[PDB]
């Protein structure tokens, strides 16, 4: 999810010598925006060279992220928390539910046939 | 209350090698002893003797030994994480600035030059080993520090090897059989830390069958008559046809230390500002004193 | 200057796609980027697009391809979700090898091909969450799609009774599986293996 | 504010009729003081508290959405002066001259308010019903939200005679007098009709012109610029843009209609 | 982006402080920099993502479910935490006649003392501030918070809230310690818990349990290691349990009626 | 057991969602269901009267470019092959 509505673009002076800004989120954009400090600045080379060194940037920002989604919960998990849905959750419900559809309408087309061809 | 629970390397009145403040190690160590070692006496007298892992291999989890435990596990992490250092060759820390957008500085490593490592240290075989168990020490050297930063509370970060070299060797009656480990892998501690597995069934099914094996009983009238698990029929597998098998394969969940990290406030806050625990992790794993951890590698199959 | 705004312009951080927004063709990495609108806005039938999205839409995830279209109106399908399959694949828990990381974790002037976990994975490869994973529960096809991932069901022996209790409603019944593990062709597609306990 | 309100009593378990209370003093009192988001956008705001005409800017417009223009495909050449290039199939307006066109049309209502103007927003797309119904409510201007009845103006003696007329002061205080049968019944002109969507509402402008009153519209990438005495090159579908330009000029009216009942308190 | 919200008079606690809780210091550990921190860390969190135009307490409660949110939640709630205990920890002295307040501050309220004699089966509020630090002591390994709740059943309870556990949502209060194995009694309520919420919600409606808190007492480390010390994080306990602004706990009791 | 119209099999590798397993999935799909093609001299082929037995509806006709749909150049000149190959014996 990206927050492309943009907000009072006005107060959005943004250091981006770091692939991270208060208020903006974490997006490919950031890593655009950051890649143009290497090439303006000329901290790497040419604009190849200067993607990738905050392409491994991302990344890392990413990795630290995913295990920080992790702990959140496992911690959580291990420390009296109780959960009424997960993403398994809505996974299987939803789908369940679709089943409902799906089983009743074969129950008119393979049946329906039989009559259409008996 | 003896200093039997410590090492000289960890000296009184000494800014930890600027890591810790001359009383930092106090607040993270000895005045913690202080009122840790305190409960350990108020909790038994086998202390002075038997070591923690007694009390606490002693009992999965003790209707009394609860509150003992968590002293017990505390202590026991501490040796664990706070030998395997040797002081990062730093001036104690300033206060890492207004960090979060400050901190992410610099690379997070993930494919920029390692440094204090098994390697440096003469480890090579182990070096392998963990380059063979996490990707590589680069790629083993970031999920560490990263795996303490996602604390949020008092908690350890752990790397051990899990040795399951072959099931049945106790009654197999090996006592040289110095535990063969098969891989290695990370996990953590918080509060009061245990093996790992999420002890899954470790205290699940012994809990679980507890209170289910009382539904029966429970309906002390009957049983709830002809209606039976029902709603619990599939969940009754909560443990029976998964956490049962989710308590690793068939029962022989086993973990084995060699690098441990602390992720609580009292370790890091006192120089590393309010959020240095990156900095604090940086100063760390340029401080690990490695030949204790292959000291503490066990052979591999 | 008017293009530097436009060239931060949200507008221009979503990158230009015509993929089709039905896409018939076997799908395995996302076509188009979702458009995340809060509540408020919803009420407000605001979605930043040149066009309103209609109040038919109650959605707060839409995926556009065109601001506006000759025929006067944006092209939108409000059916933009991904959102749930990738979260699926964190609630699954399971890393890719992804070939050899030298170097890097994922190793690769540009890295067209061999892109990587393809944002789908940003976590160190071994953990203690493995505890044998936690059996996630999946559809099978026969495969089975686990969190929106098909992976092939492997049992100790085949159970024929355990089909025959689902009948034809195999893909309706969802079994847990104790995911074996997956992998990121350089198509990038995902190819995994499920544990039927039967 | 609560008259059916029967406090449970002693042992009861809280009423839910006032536990909803409890949430109500949970909010207005202690609410989110904690951690309180800021430098934030809402759809709450503009309609509400908008910009003095003199304090917009290019960037303000840009992020209410005033810029993105029709696609380059429906451009009615008549601007090839008020659009700034292309983009994405769309053609993004010059707001440089946006900001022009807004500063001016701003002063026409603000003035216009300053002499007992009658001012009548008009819009029709879905969503103005509120934007336009406030709008004049500062002004106390009047809005039309639904389409445009064709032949107000114009044909006003009969599409518009069944309405009844107040005697209203300089205050805008209704004189509570009565209005003579013929008095009431002729035409109430407005002095300044606002559209917020001419690409389908000319039957209004068209009517206006021939109605010798001055109109003040959004024109877009293919709106007429033209039919219109103050075009505003504006983004006519999205609504935050819409509610931020017609909130400027709102406002515009607001301090007029402030500077206006303010001459009459000095007698 | 969120902002730290400005105490009472920070003017003295820039360098002068809650008179016996704490001078300067403290708060600049914990409001002038922890509460940034973390209220940097959400806004980072929140960037991009609708979980933001809402006030964190308000995503405190919306980020319940999905746990994979959890990280941001946890935070969350420990902002909110925060700032309930500052309130509780607030000198929020009065103003007006120019000379500094003479601090009559209203001790348990009027109506405060049935709450806990209902509370607590008959008992005296003060009797609680020990055993509050009896649980607290008791029912903590590492971080977390004190909390007096009232609930629907108006017995303004106290709850073991840990960590940064949400004292509203039941199904997340973090009062078992998973780490320290517990009682299967305990387990009952798990029991229960994984029951009582697996239907409430199941309606689309997660348990709608209007225990609200009411005193918060941090008891993460910069609560009492930063600096109090460590056995002393009962003594920090102490001073702070000694006296509590009751302006704030006054009105965090559904006391009146309104509309 | 059951009829094919009636049932996805979307194959692993591809990501299966809750609508994606429904029928009106199924009905959407169906609406939405060459090295000439790709660049080469399609008269070059005069001869090889196998290449140019392809776009051929089976009875010595050519398709409207409805089917074939290839370049208005290289359909012409596939055309001109097949009418060229009926002159060089084979086809």
């Amino acid at each position: 999810p990206k927050i492309l509505v943009e907000n009072e673009i006005g107060d959005e002076n943004y250091d981006w010598s770091h692939m991270l800004q208060i208020g903006r989120p974490l997006d490919g954009e950031s890593v655009i925006q950051r890649t143009m400090y290497l090439i303006k600045t000329k901290q790497y080379g040419d604009m190849v060279e200067a993607y990738d060194h905050a392409r491994y940037e991302f990344y890392a920002l990413r990795m630290q992220e995913e295990t920080e989604q992790q702990v959140a919960l496992e911690e959580a998990e291990m420390f009296g928390s109780l959960f009424g849905v997960s993403a398994i959750e809505h996974g299987i419900q939803k789908e369940q539910e679709v089943l409902d559809v799906w089983e009743k309408k074969v129950v008119e087309e393979t049946e329906l046939m039989a009559a259409r061809t008996s | 209350y003896s200093t039997r629970y410590a090492l000289e390397h960890l000296k009184e009145g000494a800014p930890l090698k600027g890591l810790f403040s001359i009383e930092g190690l106090q607040k993270a160590w000895f005045d913690r002893v202080k009122y840790l070692d305190a409960k350990l006496n108020d909790c038994t007298n086998e202390a002075q003797q038997k070591p923690l892992e007694t009390l606490i291999h002693e009992n999965s989890k003790s209707a009394s030994k609860k509150h003992i435990v968590n002293y017990a596990s505390s202590l026991y992490n501490l040796k664990f994480s706070m030998s395997s250092l040797q002081g990062c060759i730093r001036t104690p820390p300033e206060e890492c600035p207004r960090l979060g957008p400050e901190a992410l500085l610099q690379t997070p490593d993930f494919n920029r030059t390692i440094s204090n490592e098994p390697l440096t240290t003469g480890n090579e075989r182990l070096q392998a080993a963990l380059i063979s168990s996490f990707g590589s020490l680069m790629e083993f050297r970031t999920l560490l520090i990263n795996s303490n930063l996602a604390i949020s509370g008092d908690g350890f970060t752990w790397l051990v090897a899990r040795r399951q070299l072959d099931k049945r060797a106790m009654r197999n009656d090996m006592p040289n059989r110095d535990i063969e480990y098969d891989k290695l892998f990370i996990l953590n501690t918080y509060n009061a830390g245990t093996p790992f597995n999420f002890s899954t069934s470790g205290v699940m099914n012994e809990l679980n069958n507890q209170y289910t094996n009382m539904e029966k009983q429970r309906a002390k009238e009957a049983g709830n008559l002809e209606d039976s698990e029902m709603t619990a029929k599939q969940a009754k597998t909560k443990f029976i046809y998964e956490t049962q098998q989710k308590g690793f394969s068939g029962k022989e969940v086993s973990y084995i230390p060699l690098l441990a990290i602390d992720a609580s406030p009292k370790t890091w806050l006192t120089d590393y500002g309010v959020f240095g625990k990156r900095e604090y992790l940086e100063r760390v794993w340029d401080s690990i004193e490695w030949k204790i951890v292959e000291s503490r590698l066990p052979q591999r199959t | 200057t008017l293009a530097e705004l436009l060239g931060r312009s949200r507008i221009a951080q979503v990158a230009n796609n015509h993929k089709p927004l039905t896409y018939t063709g076997k799908k395995f990495h996302p076509t188009h980027q979702i458009i995340e609108t809060k509540p408020s806005t919803l009420y407000r039938q605001e979605w930043g697009l040149k066009s309103a999205i209609p109040s038919k839409i109650k959605s707060r995830y839409l995926v556009y391809n065109d601001l506006d279209t000759l025929e006067r109106i944006t092209t939108f399908e409000p059916r933009g979700g991904t959102q749930w399959n990738r979260l699926r694949f964190q609630e699954m828990g399971v890393p890719i090898v992804s070939n050899i990381g030298r170097q890097n974790p994922f190793f690769k002037k540009f890295n067209t091909e061999i892109i990587g976990t393809g944002g789908l994975s940003y976590s160190l490869p071994g953990k203690l969450k493995v505890i044998q994973r936690t059996v996630v529960p999946g559809r099978i096809l026969n495969l089975a799609a686990i969190g929106g991932f098909v992976a092939d069901v492997v049992f100790f022996q085949s159970p024929p009774s355990s089909f025959n209790s689902m009948g034809d409603f195999i893909r309706m019944k969802t079994f847990l599986f104790e995911i074996l593990e997956a992998s990121m062709e350089k198509n990038g597609s995902v190819s995994m293996h499920a544990r039927l306990l039967e | 504010p609560y008259p059916n309100l029967i406090p449970s009593a002693n042992d009861k378990p809280y009423s839910s009729q006032e536990l909803f209370l409890r949430q109500l003093n949970h909010s207005m009192r202690t609410a989110k003081l904690g951690a309180t988001i800021s430098k934030v956008y809402y759809p709450h705001k503009d309609i509400f508290y908008p910009p003095l005409p003199e304090n917009i800017t290019v960037e303000s417009l840009m992020s209410a959405g005033v810029h993105l223009g029709q696609s380059t495909s429906l451009w009615r050449s008549s601007t090839q002066s008020y659009i700034y290039g292309e983009y994405k199939g769309i053609h993004i307006i010059d707001l440089n001259q946006t900001l022009s066109y807004l500063k001016r049309a701003a002063k026409v209502v603000e003035g216009v308010s300053e002499s007992g103007g009658i001012i009548l927003f008009l819009g029709t797309r879905q969503g103005q019903k509120r934007g336009l119904e406030e709008a004049a409510k500062k002004t106390h201007g009047y809005y039309v939200s639904t389409r445009w009845i064709p032949g107000t103006l114009t044909n006003s003696t009969e599409i518009s005679g069944i309405w009844e007329k107040q005697e209203i002061d300089s205050n805008d205080n209704p004189t509570e007098r009565a209005l003579s049968p013929n008095e009431t019944s002729k035409q109430v002109k407005p002095d300044l009709l606002v559209v917020l969507n001419p690409t389908e509402n000319r039957n209004a402008l068209l009517e206006a012109i021939k109605s010798r009153v001055p109109t003040i519209a959004i024109i877009d990438t293919d709106s007429e610029p033209s039919l219109v005495t103050y075009p505003i090159p504006g983004n006519d579908d999205s609504l935050r843009s819409v509610n931020f330009l017609l909130g400027v000029l709102a406002r515009a009216g607001q301090r007029g209609l402030q500077n206006r009942l303010a001459r009459n308190n000095e007698k | 982006i969120h902002v730290v919200p400005k105490l009472p008079n920070s003017k003295a606690l820039l360098q002068n402080g809650v008179p016996n809780i704490l001078s300067s210091s403290g708060f600049k550990t914990v409001w002038f920099d922890y509460q940034r921190y973390l209220c940097d860390k959400l806004t980072l969190a929140t960037a991009g993502q609708s979980l933001e135009s809402y006030y964190p307490f308000h995503i405190l409660l919306k980020t319940a479910g999905n746990p994979l949110q959890s990280n941001i939640f946890n935070l969350a709630s420990s902002i909110h935490n925060n700032h309930l205990f500052v309130e509780n920890i607030l000198p929020s002295a009065v103003e007006h006649g120019t000379n500094s307040n003479a601090v009559v501050k209203t001790e348990p309220s009027r109506l405060f003392l049935s709450k806990i004699k209902d509370s607590f089966n008959g008992s005296d509020w003060e009797v609680v501030k020990e055993e509050m630090i009896y649980r607290a002591e008791n029912e903590v390994l590492g971080q977390g918070w004190l909390f007096l709740v009232e609930n629907n059943e108006k017995k303004l309870f106290i709850l073991t809230s840990n960590n940064n556990g949400t004292p509203y949502y039941f199904p997340r209060n973090q009062s078992f310690d998973l780490n320290s194995a517990i009682s299967i009694d305990e387990f009952a309520t798990l029991k229960q818990m994984k029951e009582l919420i697996g239907k409430s919600t199941k309606l689309n409606g997660k348990v709608q349990d209007w225990t609200m808190p009411i005193i918060c007492v941090n008891l993460w480390d910069h609560a009492y290691l930063h600096d109090y010390g460590v056995g002393n994080r009962s003594k920090y306990v102490k001073n702070v349990l000694d006296n509590l602004n009751w302006s704030v706990v006054n009105n965090r009791i559904f006391s009146g009626i309104s509309k | 057991k059951i009829d094919q119209s009636l049932s996805k099999k979307l194959p692993k590798g591809t990501i299966y969602d809750p609508f994606d397993f429904s029928m009106g999935r199924i009905h959407l799909d169906r609406k939405y269901q060459d090295i000439m093609k790709s660049g080469a001299n399609p008269l070059e082929f005069y001869a090889r009267p196998r290449i140019l037995s392809r776009y051929v509806t089976s009875t010595g006709r050519i398709q409207h470019r409805d089917i074939t749909g290839l370049s208005a150049k290289n359909q012409r000149r596939l055309s001109k092959a097949i009418r060229r190959c009926q002159a060089i014996g084979l086809m």
